[PDB]
Order: C-alpha cells, then sequence, then structure tokens
C-alpha cells in the first residue's frame, strides 16, 4: 500500500433518543471476563 | 527556543480534550 498522515479519530458518534418521558431498560445480560496486569517486585541487585 | 532545548507539543490538541469532556458531559 503505503503510508499516510490523517488527524486521529476519538470515536464514533452516539445520539441518545432523549426525551421528557422515556426509559430504556435491559431485558438481557452478558458474563463478561476481563484481565488487569500490575508489577509487584523487582530485580535485588 | 534555546541552546540546544526544545519543547514539543502535546499529542492531544485542546479541541480534542474539550470534545472528551464534552461527552462525559452529553452522557451523564
Ligand atoms: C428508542 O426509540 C427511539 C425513537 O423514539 C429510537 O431512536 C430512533 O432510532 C431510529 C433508528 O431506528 C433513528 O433513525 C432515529 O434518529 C432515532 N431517534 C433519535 C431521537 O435519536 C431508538 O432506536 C429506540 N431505542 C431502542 C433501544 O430501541
Ligand atoms: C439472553 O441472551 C442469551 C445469549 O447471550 C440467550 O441464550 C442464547 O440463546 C440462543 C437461542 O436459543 C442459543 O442459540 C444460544 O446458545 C444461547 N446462548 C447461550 C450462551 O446459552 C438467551 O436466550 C437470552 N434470554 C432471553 C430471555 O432472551
Amino acid at each position: 500500500q503505503s503510508i499516510i498522515a490523517y488527524t486521529m479519530s476519538l470515536g464514533a458518534e452516539n445520539s441518545v433518543a432523549y426525551s421528557n418521558n422515556s426509559i430504556a431498560i435491559p431485558t438481557n445480560f452478558t458474563i463478561s471476563v476481563t484481565t488487569e496486569i500490575l508489577p509487584v517486585s523487582m530485580t535485588k541487585t | 527556543k534555546f541552546k540546544g532545548l526544545t519543547v514539543l507539543p502535546p499529542l492531544l490538541t485542546d479541541e480534542m480534550i474539550a470534545q472528551y469532556t464534552s461527552a462525559l458531559l452529553a452522557g451523564t
């Protein structure tokens, strides 16, 4: 292909259907699993 | 600028930061 430059995209664009008497309620759900890695020690010199 | 000293620009402009803040405000 090639090499290009450009201006980053922060993210999509969501438009919430807000009104003064409307609510959204979930009817289902999922269980999700994520990881987090943290360093605790270093080498003793 | 000085004798070998330079200041680098930030990656995010302050317009882009304003767009993160307005998204947090509109979501909330
Ligand atoms: C909740 O209802 C609203 C309409 O009252 C839905 O929002 C619209 O969705 C259509 C596409 O299906 C868009 O073309 C319209 O522009 C939307 N309106 C607004 C004001 O954003 C919405 O999809 C419904 N939400 C759910 C979860 O079904
Ligand atoms: C809630 O969502 C789950 C999926 O996330 C639905 O379970 C799936 O149902 C389909 C259709 O029977 C199956 O093909 C999949 O194997 C199911 N997925 C799993 C992980 O079991 C579930 O039926 C939904 N609940 C309701 C009430 O609609």
